[PDB]
């Protein structure tokens, strides 16, 4: 509590890596100092290698583990370091710290650690599961990154490993992260990547992090390493996945603290090698100049270097290091022009040397100017501003010992392996734009440069010469002689680093933050050297763990963050609240002062002038000053800037403004300082201006959004808007585009023209074609719109994007990104926006985008839809969206008034049997049940009841069923509900009410056809989902049990408007049509949530206005108190974070004692939120409790579980429910919840339909979820939200229900509109017509096009077309308008079906079913699927082909695909009997091919792959039967028999080659071996055995022989007989009737036994007449067999003579029962 | 006598820069817009101007160089004495502090065909008791070339830059004003024959009840004050349904950018 606010600036080491903590410096033996005029020299002799140690020998590569030898291909043995290190590196997972001098071999130690990680993932086929793992190699300098990518790639190629740099911004380029196993990058790049976090990230796979040159800890960049390590190690804790860390360090003090910071065990993973292990001993020279005056000091420098250069001419190459691309040539010239002046140039190249000619030749062939000037003299330069091949030649010449003096910069030291015998660091001052001044070279650079002294093979010693200021001698002496301690620079960065952890949710309060700080290198250093870090030794003993000090640091930082609006900080609780501005600061790597400035100054009205000024005030620039010597050159620019600058040249912000504008305009400046400053400013501008763009975009600020996205693009492309977009094609000649610009005419005018007029208008014909191509390479999109009014104030927009340009990877890469911006009448507010990605693979297709926007009355004149490129300048299309002709739906009617009636007693049913179903549960029905009772129970009118979920509509339908049971003895009711989980719940309740308690038959349709067909005959209450009733009711003309229905009830009928609505609408329309045909009316009851357009549903279903009860949400019996909380954060993970505490606060405010359901977007989120709720409960002083049992009571329930976490959370009173829990787990959680034991349950969204628990308070935590197939977030359908809100309803327990919806702020108004008011629903049948039209042509209900129009008139679609024409793309409601609309619909649907050869059309009017269409309709198979089947199946496709064809059906296309299993399936395709053709593992069809083979091989897979196999299995049988029908009607005997066998194979889950006994319960392979070698090949052998020998061969328990007995007692034991009717008078071409009699030995005692198949099946059979020699199927009939049945097969006679046919009796459910009989017929 | 003692160097200070800085502050005036109370109080028609397009019109303007927009609108259903301004059309133009230069061609677009032309709106640096004679002449010459401009129904709305604000006044010509203006060739501030009986005030009202919209050129922008040579009284132009760019937007002054780029 008694905190203290610190001054962090006072604790900072201002000199960064130049901070020298050691007071003294001990020089090695033999060092000596020498005096000169104006400078001093310190000489340090080369060290001598250590005597070989205790038991040291250079490990030969042959003793390495064999899998690792390949990574050391081409080496004899490891060196001394690697030999000391290989056991720890290759044989343990121990975190390591290796300290060694530069060049000692640290990176090969790192390769050994890499190889150990790789060895963890060796497949049995010898390859590498390059998808199981990632490895991060953090290197400090980009040039080093690139070199490492190269060398590691080549060392690991033989393993099939991909090594890659992280290239550019990854808002579109993250894909290659999936293909890279070894990411090489800088600390900052890994920091920014792991700051964004999110899900679908690859950072979870990281198993090894190599931290190279970790003494960067001592640098100003060092805190990035601390952030990385703290974040990784702490992430280990909260996820239990290990990550190995490897640090590689220079040899410097505090390495043991570095080891503590990396969790290195000092006795296992710490290895320190002093400078005597340098590959080449180094002789060192330090030259410290004392002269203070600049000019004399400059000449002293040049003299010192020349004198040192002369000590080496003709004997030793010299590498000189300067700190400028420009100083390199200048000093090379100084030295060379000095040498010739003293006539010593001949000392570098001996006369007639072989190398003199090489230098002459390659100089004359080369094109670099200073390089040509220098090369003949033996000199050269090397830096980044030079060509790649220039540098490659400089390196080649130096390597072959041809160059004698090479002047170069730091980048050569990092990026090339180019050692020189002698190295001269000429001065140690460098210009730092960030610091705004000259400073000393960083430690890493100095070490690296001098590490280049001494070539490994060719030198016995190296010679490092360092020239600096005399006052720096102690510093450099210390750095290079193991005495510059590594300290922490992190106090300066603490606020930014803390904000990054807060944004991630890793740190949620000051206690979290103290814990996090305990992982920092700063903390170890504070513990060990407190006074260095501003802590007295007595404070340390008052605070031995620095708990108090850490809290003060965290407090200080959090206050700074709170003042700048990044965080909301509660000083009392210590809680941190994330904000969108804080997130933007973290994710864009912006310091916190800068986003405070942006937040303060950004306004929607901002001009471009002010935007440039705001940028120039960023705190990244705070050290920039306007130097006197610059003020002239800046004035001349400031006089002419195209963006006016308000402030004077005295202000640094004006200079930064002018440098930005000069950069965009590609101006060269003269000041060396000014150019470097411009580089710094503009390197930052990219991510700064993208941060501004995200701020203003998400605030909805249209004009400023446009200005700032443009400025981002102008910075990136280095040109202004007013230039010709053609400049962006770099290949074009700049002087041509300047011509085109000087011709003032619009760029768009070039679109109409062609080569001729193009080449003419620009007065240049030679380019007419060239330019013509580029203008069509330029990204361009065409836009069109379908406006779909939802209400009078909400509009659905369908936007079609049509690409209108030529794709070229050379210009467009693999994707092209755009912003879709919907703006208001004034172009002032962005009403809607979203990112749009045009992938190369779709560069020619139209894309559909749908969204909602508000409208108001009187309608505004128009909105605008802009589609703008994220990267191309002058690349946008804007579509005005005019409302002049928008037809709004009429305002909805007022609801049915809720009558104040006396509550109806149960005794009103006047029937004691009926009254016994309720009288215990309640004494009275609710007001709605009371008001509808008379119409439902006392009349036969069709009824509509519309009311909110939780109003007891189900009981109303029950009234109708009870009336049915009174007026009709064996009356039949069919009940439809749209969701399978609802059907199961209603079946459990109604079986109890109407069977257990009224002795009627209640049945639940299964999805297996004949099962359901007999259930329909038995039951008086048939419960079904829609598609299961669709397939049955299609056949109503042939099925009496469908038309003789008394009562048809449809529940949740408002889901006609949802995704699967068309089948619901079709079967309801069919029930009406059948009712009108049979003229014995089927009564219809429709139940629904409150509908604004209820009268339309009721009229469609023939409900009298007095019989339609259209209630609105206000009438819910248990009042609903609904709160909608908006959340401003646009990034989903961060927004979920901001909701975490509000969830807890909502519980304590709205339901502190009563049960709470929390709905969350995903399985993963359920446990995360359960744990978070518990954490917050523990730290709530008010003390709430959610466990209302004692621990003893929960213990037995606890044990019935396998999930550890669910056990812990349940013990503390919080359950969770998701799809991955076994059914027993879910039911136990629900038991505890409903019994009051646990007060909270956290359920995933996908479960909102099948929950059997209710609650006092429901919280909906966010309202979108990730769909991985499309890689995008999707909004919860309103239907699901209504279902979720409906769980807040306990009629017998509460006086109200409460619900809190937490959602993105932009969704809030939508939810107010569609939750406080009743719901408008529409049809989507017009989008789902083909399959139903095809069924109605099969059934002869549709026989011509007029029939099809008439059919449409029975639908809800037809009704809605007159009420909301625009929604269906009608522009009038005139009778001709919709007659034409319906005719168009009919023509399109019939023409597609005829194209697919499902129907035939005669005279363009009459339609008839073809065989394909009959098959599609009968089996409920998509017509596209059947068409493909028709193409693919052929006269010799077999089991392999059948599985392939069936997998490729459209019914499976939506089978989940997650690349998290790629290799899995890849390796599944090897353990698979049939090898697939050209396997692409990114396709759900081949995925299901593999899952099918898995099932047939009985391979146990994961739980998700198991449920997905169950889904595949629910459709496989229908698809296989369709294949059988196609094959047989084509005449192909062998493939049809095969497909029948496949039916058997998927039912019994085995192959043809497998053993029939493999069908028996409790058998394994060993039982089959014992059976095969003891006289048992088939099932029938087993019953023909005495008990003893059976049990002896069997080796099984007793309850298990009961199972084998059951299987044998139901295994089909048919025996067949056949007769050829009138076998004598057989004549060619005549009829041939074959009679087959089948008799089963016993009665069918139940369904097929097939425990590995999910649906219960009944036995199916085919009888087949074929000639096997011809491969000719001649006759086929299907049948189900009770006890005995006769079957007649009819076929045409052959040409004449004796013919031998074969009769087949084939099962579809069991292997091993197929019978076959040859017979002969003599055609005389 | 500084022949060789004191010598200074001229440093260019171009005027459009100060004007562009001041143009960035125009939004502040859109909160303080005043309409004058008519001295006539009765001239048949009351014009209702929607505030959204008025505020945009102010924001895209300049404090020295006049800009102008053409007015289109209709009468409310059963109220022919009221004219609601529904559209402001921006056409290629340039101006000075005293007048605006517009093409001879009047807006032609299908989307306007159900509206009637109601005259024009233009900004002015300073308020004034009387309608400018430049304005009388401009309006009379449009009328004389375009019979769709009814003298009894077309108005000039002046939008004057009063300190911290904008003040709007609406005028129409009289028949004598039309006759004098159509023959006036004197562009100065006091041409012979000009009289205050050449115009009269009309009732004007600002409204938040409905929204207006803009049309702008299809192939250019509307501002030619930096590209004067390319503007010609005879130039032809089409229109599109879109909102106009502000006065100092980049595409209105390309040569500033290119000439800096050559420096
Ligand atoms: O089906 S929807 O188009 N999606 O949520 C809908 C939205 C609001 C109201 C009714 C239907």
């Amino acid at each position: 509590a008694p905190r203290q606010v610190l001054d962090l600036e006072d604790l900072v080491f201002t000199q960064g890596s130049h901070f020298m903590a050691n007071k003294r410096c001990q020089l090695p033996d033999g060092s000596f100092r020498r005096q000169r005029k104006g400078y001093e020299e310190v000489h340090v002799p080369a060290l001598k290698p250590k005597p070989f140690g205790s038991e040291e020998q250079l490990l030969p590569v042959e003793k390495l583990p064999k899998y690792a030898q390949a990574g050391f291909e081409g080496f004899k043995t490891l060196n001394r370091i690697q030999s000391k290190l290989y056991r720890a590196a290759l044989e343990t997972d121990e975190n390591l710290l290796l300290c060694a001098p530069t060049g000692a071999g640290k990176t090969n130690v790192a390769l050994m650690c890499m190889l150990r990680e790789i060895g963890k993932h060796i497949n049995m086929d010898g390859t590498i599961n390059v998808d199981d793992f990632k490895i991060i190699y953090i290197a400090p300098m980009r040039s080093l990154v690139q070199e490492m990518v190269g060398s590691f790639g080549k060392r690991l190629a033989t393993y099939g490993i991909t090594v890659a740099e992280l290239t550019g911004d990854h808002q579109l380029c993250k894909e290659e992260i999936s293909a890279t196993q070894i990411i090489v990058c800088t600390p900052e790049k890994w920091d920014i990547i792991t700051r964004k976090g999110g899900e679908r990230t690859y950072t979870q796979l990281v198993r090894l992090i190599i931290l190279d040159e970790i003494h960067l800890l001592h640098d100003d960049r060092g805190p990035v390493l601390e952030a990385l390590v703290a974040r990784a190690i702490r992430n280990i804790e909260m996820t239990q996945e290990d990550v190995r860390l490897i640090g590689l360090s220079a040899t410097l003090p505090n390495y043991e603290d570095v080891a503590t910071f990396l969790r290195v065990d000092p006795a296992k993973g710490l290895f320190y090698f002093d400078n005597s292990f340098r590959p080449v001993p180094l002789e060192q020279t330090y030259v410290g100049i004392t002269e203070k005056k600049a000019i004399k000091r400059f000449q002293i420098m040049n003299e010192i270097v020349y004198e040192k250069i002369m000590e080496h001419a003709g004997k030793n190459q010299v590498l000189v290091f300067v700190h400028s691309r420009k100083e390199t040539g200048k000093t090379a010239r100084a030295i060379r022009d000095m040498c010739l002046e003293k006539d010593t140039l001949g000392l570098f190249l001996r006369e007639g040397s072989a190398s003199t000619e090489v230098l002459r030749t390659e100089a004359e062939q080369c094109k670099n100017l200073e390089l040509k000037d220098l090369l003949p003299y033996g000199f050269a330069i090397h830096h980044a501003g030079m060509t790649r091949v220039d540098r490659t030649l400089v390196e080649d010449l130096f390597a072959d010992k041809h160059i004698q003096v090479l002047v170069s910069t730091a980048t050569l030291a990092w990026g090339v392996n180019l050692p020189a015998h002698t190295v001269i660091i000429k001065g140690t001052q460098v210009y730092s734009p960030e610091k705004g001044r000259w400073t000393e070279l960083g430690a890493l650079d100095i070490l690296q440069m001098l590490g280049r002294a001494g070539r490994p093979q060719y030198d016995t010693k190296g010679e490092g010469i360092l020239i600096t200021s005399h006052g720096e001698l102690q510093y450099y002496l210390s750095l290079l002689n193991q005495q510059l301690p590594i300290e922490s620079q992190m106090v300066s960065k603490l606020p930014d680093m803390l904000n990054a952890e807060i944004v991630l949710g890793n740190v949620q309060n000051a206690k979290d933050a103290v814990n996090w700080l305990g992982y920092a290198y700063l903390y170890i250093r504070m513990l060990r050297s407190p006074t260095l870090y501003g802590i007295s030794h007595d404070d340390l003993k008052g605070d031995p763990l620095l708990d108090q000090r850490r809290l003060d640091l965290v407090h200080t930082a959090a206050l700074m963050l709170d003042k700048n609006n990044l965080v909301k900080y509660d000083k009392k609780t210590g809680n941190f609240q994330v904000t969108e501005l804080g997130r933007i600061a973290s994710h864009y790597y912006i310091t916190n002062d800068t986003v405070q400035t942006y937040n303060q100054l950004l306004k929607p009205t901002l001009s471009e002038i002010e935007l440039f000024r705001v940028f120039s005030l960023s705190s990244e620039f705070k050290n920039i000053t306007v130097r006197e010597e610059e003020k002239l050159e800046l004035q001349k620019l400031l006089e002419r800037v195209p963006i006016p600058v308000k402030e004077s040249i005295e202000e640094p912000s004006a200079k930064i403004n002018v440098l930005l504008q000069a950069f965009i305009s590609q101006l060269k400046l003269e000041g060396f300082a000014l150019m470097a400053d411009m580089v710094y400013v503009t390197q930052s501008a990219g991510r700064l201006m993208r941060a501004i763009f995200e701020i203003v975009l998400n605030r909805g600020w249209a004009q400023l959004t446009d200005k700032t996205l443009n400025l981002c693009k102008m910075i990136d492309k280095r040109m202004w808007q007013s230039m010709c977009p053609l400049r962006q094609f770099r290949k074009l000649p700049e002087e041509v585009v300047k011509k085109i610009e000087k011709k003032n005419f619009p760029f768009e005018r070039l679109y109409d023209l062609n080569h001729n007029e193009i080449g003419e208008l620009i007065r240049m014909p030679k380019m007419g074609k060239t330019i013509h191509k580029y203008v069509h390479l330029f990204p361009k999109l065409e836009l069109s719109v379908h406006l779909q009014p939802i209400t009078r104030s909400t509009l659905k927009v369908e936007l079609t994007i049509t690409p209108d340009f030529q794709w070229d990877e050379k210009v467009h890469g693999s994707s092209e990104a755009f912003w879709i911006l919907v703006e208001d009448v004034d172009s002032e507010v962005i009403l809607h926006h979203e990112y749009f990605l045009l992938k190369a693979k779709y560069a020619q297709d139209e894309h559909l985008i749908t969204f909602f926007v508000p409208v108001f009355e009187p309608l505004p004149p128009q909105y605008f839809i802009r589609v703008v490129s994220d990267r191309w300048l002058s690349c946008e299309t804007q579509l005005p969206v005019s409302f002049r002709h928008l037809i709004l739906p009429e305002k909805y009617p007022p609801p049915t008034e809720l009558l104040d009636l006396q509550p109806l007693p149960v005794s009103a049913l006047r029937n004691s049997a009926f009254e016994s179903l309720y009288q215990d549960k309640f004494p009275f029905f609710n007001p709605i049940q009371t008001q509808v009772f008379n119409t439902v129970y006392n009349s036969d009118d069709n009824v509509f009841v519309g009311a909110p979920t939780g109003s007891g509509k189900t009981i109303c339908a029950e009234f109708a069923i009870l009336r049915m049971l009174l007026q009709s003895s064996e009356g039949r009711c069919v009940y439809i509900t749209p969701m399978e989980a609802l059907a199961e719940q209603v079946y459990m309740d109604w079986y109890e009410k109407f069977q257990d308690r009224l002795n009627k038959k209640v049945v639940l349709l299964t999805g297996e056809t004949s099962t359901d067909l007999k259930l329909l005959g038995k039951g008086n209450i048939i419960i079904s989902t829609p598609e299961k009733w669709d397939i049955l009711s299609r056949r109503w003309k042939q099925r009496k049990n469908v038309q003789n229905i008394n009562l048809f009830v449809v529940d949740e009928v408002h889901l006609i408007g949802g995704e699967n609505g068309p089948v619901l609408e079709v079967i309801c329309s069919r029930m009406r049509y059948i009712s009108s045909q049979i003229e014995r009316p089927i009564r219809i009851v429709a139940l629904s949530s409150s509908l604004s357009n209820a009268k339309d549903v009721a009229h469609w279903l023939g409900c009298s206005a007095t019989s339609t009860f259209n209630f609105h949400p206000n009438v819910r019996p248990v009042p609903l108190e609904l709160h909608i909380q908006g959340f401003n954060i646009s990034h989903t993970q961060t927004r979920l974070l901001s909701m975490a505490k509000p969830v807890y606060h909502a519980i304590t405010k709205h339901s502190p004692k009563k049960p709470v359901i929390v709905f969350v977007p995903s399985r993963k989120q359920t446990r995360l939120t359960a744990i978070d709720i518990l954490t917050t409960c523990a730290a709530d002083i008010q003390r709430q409790r959610f466990l209302h049992c004692t621990e003893k009571d929960l213990i037995p329930y606890l044990e019935k579980l396998s999930d550890s976490t669910l056990k812990e959370t349940l013990l503390n009173g919080v359950g969770y429910l998701h799809e991955g829990l076994s059914p027993m787990e879910r039911r136990l959680v629900e038991q505890l919840f409903s019994s009051g034991a646990i007060q909270v349950v956290v359920a995933s969204r996908s479960l909102c339909w099948g929950m059997n628990v209710a609650a006092h308070l429901v919280i909906i935590m966010d309202t979108q979820y990730y769909n991985g197939k499309i890689h995008a977030y999707v909004d919860y359908p309103i239907y699901d939200v209504l279902q979720m809100v409906g769980h807040a309803n306990r009629p017998l327990q509460d006086d109200e229900g409460r619900c809190v919806i937490m959602c993105q702020g932009s969704k809030k108004d939508f939810f107010k509109k569609f939750l406080y008011e009743p719901l408008p629903v529409e049809s989507h049948l017009d989008h789902c017509m083909h399959d139903h039209f095809n069924a109605e042509i099969v059934t002869k209900t549709i026989e011509n096009k007029q029939d099809a129009v008439d059919y449409l008139t029975w639908t809800f679609l037809y009704r809605r077309m007159t009420q909301n024409p625009n929604y269906y793309n009608l522009q009038g409601i005139s009778h001709r308008h919709l007659s034409d609309h319906l005719s168009e619909l009919v023509e399109q649907t019939l023409s597609d079906l005829e194209q697919s050869k499902c129907i035939s059309i005669e005279d363009e009017m009459d339609v008839a079913p073809l065989n394909l269409g009959m098959i599609a309709a009968y089996y409920y198979i998509n017509y596209t699927t059947i068409e493909l089947f028709s193409m693919s199946l052929n006269a010799k496709t077999k089991v392999r082909g059948l599985i392939e064809i069936i997998s490729n059906a459209a019914e499976y296309e939506n089978i989940p695909i997650r690349h998290h299993e790629d290799n899995l399936l890849r390796q599944l395709a090897q353990k698979v009997p049939h090898k697939l053709n050209n396997p692409k593992f990114n396709d759900p069809h081949v995925k299901t091919n593999l899952l099918l083979q898995a099932h047939l091989s009985r391979m146990q897979l994961s739980a998700e792959l198991q449920s997905d196999t169950e889904e595949i299995l629910s459709k496989a049988i229908r698809l296989i039967q369709a294949c059988v029908d196609v094959l047989s009607s084509n005449g192909w005997l062998s493939p049809a028999l095969a497909a029948m066998e496949l039916a058997q194979m998927v039912t019994q889950a085995m192959w043809s080659k497998d053993s029939y006994l493999k069908q028996l319960p409790h058998f394994t392979s060993e039982h089959i071996k014992r059976c095969t070698d003891k006289g048992v090949e088939s099932v029938f052998d087993i019953m023909e055995m005495e008990d003893e020998e059976r049990n002896a061969l069997l080796q099984l328990t007793d309850s298990q022989i009961a199972d084998v007995a059951r299987f044998c007692n139901r295994y089909p034991n048919i025996e067949l007989s056949y007769e050829v009717v009138d076998k004598d008078s057989i004549r060619s071409g005549g009829p041939v009737v074959v009679l087959v009699q089948l008799e089963r030995e016993e009665e069918v005692t139940g369904p097929v036994i097939a425990p590995l198949f999910p649906q219960k099946r009944e036995e199916g059979w085919w009888v087949v007449i074929g000639d096997a020699k011809s491969n000719s199927l001649i006759s086929i009939k299907r049948l189900t067999l009770q006890q005995k049945a006769k079957v007649k097969l009819d076929f045409v006679a052959p040409a004449t003579g004796a013919h031998n046919y074969t009769l087949y009796f084939m099962s579809d459910a069991y292997m091993g029962c197929d019978q076959e009989y040859k017979f002969s017929v003599d055609v005389k | 006598g500084p022949l060789g003692s004191m010598t200074q160097t001229f440093s260019s200070k171009t005027e459009w820069r100060v004007r562009a800085i001041s143009a960035a502050n125009l939004h502040l005036r859109t909160n303080h817009i005043y309409v004058s109370s008519d001295d006539i109080k009765e001239t048949g028609y009351t014009y209702i101007l929607p505030k959204n397009v008025l505020k945009k019109f102010i924001c895209i303007s300049d404090l020295r160089a006049q800009i102008a927009g053409y007015l289109y609108g209709v009468s409310p259903p059963d109220n022919p004495q009221v004219k609601e301004i529904r559209c402001i059309v921006m056409v290629p133009q340039w101006g000075t502090h005293q007048t605006v230069h517009l093409p001879g061609q009047l807006p032609q677009h299908e989307y306007l065909k159900e509206m009637e032309p109601l005259g024009w709106i233009h900004t002015q640096p300073n308020e004034s008791p009387q309608l400018s004679p430049q304005d009388v002449t401009t309006h009379a010459k449009i009328m004389a070339d375009n019979p769709s401009w009814d003298g009894e129904k077309t108005i000039i709305i002046t939008c004057s830059f009063t300190p911290g604000s904008c003040t709007l006044t609406a005028y129409k010509l009289t028949p004598s004003g039309y006759e004098w203006g159509r023959q006036n060739t004197d562009k100065g501030n006091n041409p012979k024959g000009y009289l205050p009986s050449h115009y009269e005030r009309v009732q004007m009202l600002l409204s938040d009840r409905f929204l207006g919209f803009f049309m702008v050129p299809a192939q250019s922008s509307w501002n030619y004050n930096f590209m004067g040579v390319r503007h010609d009284p005879n130039m032809k132009y089409e229109l599109q349904l879109a909102n106009p760019k502000e006065f100092y937007h980049e595409v209105h002054r390309p040569s500033h950018f290119l000439n800096f780029a050559l420096l």
